[PDB]
C-alpha cells in the first residue's frame, strides 16, 4: 500500500514518559494492507510498529 | 409590646433568621471557595471525545 495526502494533528500531548501523546494522521491509501510506522527523530517514540 | 422588628425583618444582606437552633440563613455576603477532587474515571480522554 502507498499513502498520499497525509496530514497530522495532535488532540493532546503530555510528556509523562508513559506514551502521554496521541497523534491522529489522516491518509488516502491506494489499497487495503499493512504499513510500518517509524519516528524520524529520537526525540519521539511511537508505540505502534 | 415594645419589642420592635425582629432580625428576620431588619437584618442586612437579606438574612433569614430562625431559632431552635439560632440560625442566620442565606446571607448574600462575600464569596465561598470550593475545592473539588475529581477522580480520573470521571474524565473522558480528548481523543475519545
Amino acid at each position: 500500500p502507498s499513502l498520499t495526502d497525509m496530514s497530522c494533528e495532535v488532540p493532546a500531548c503530555t510528556h509523562s514518559s508513559d506514551f502521554g501523546g496521541v497523534a491522529i494522521i489522516k491518509y488516502a491509501a491506494s489499497k487495503k494492507g499493512k504499513c510500518a510506522v517509524h519516528s524520524m527523530t529520537n526525540a519521539v517514540t511511537i508505540r505502534e510498529a | 409590646k415594645e419589642r420592635g422588628a425582629s432580625l428576620q425583618h431588619t437584618a442586612p444582606f437579606g438574612c433569614q433568621i430562625a431559632t431552635n437552633p439560632v440560625r442566620a440563613m442565606n446571607c448574600a455576603v462575600g464569596n465561598m471557595p470550593i475545592s473539588i477532587d475529581i477522580p480520573d474515571a470521571a474524565f473522558t480522554r480528548v481523543v475519545d471525545a
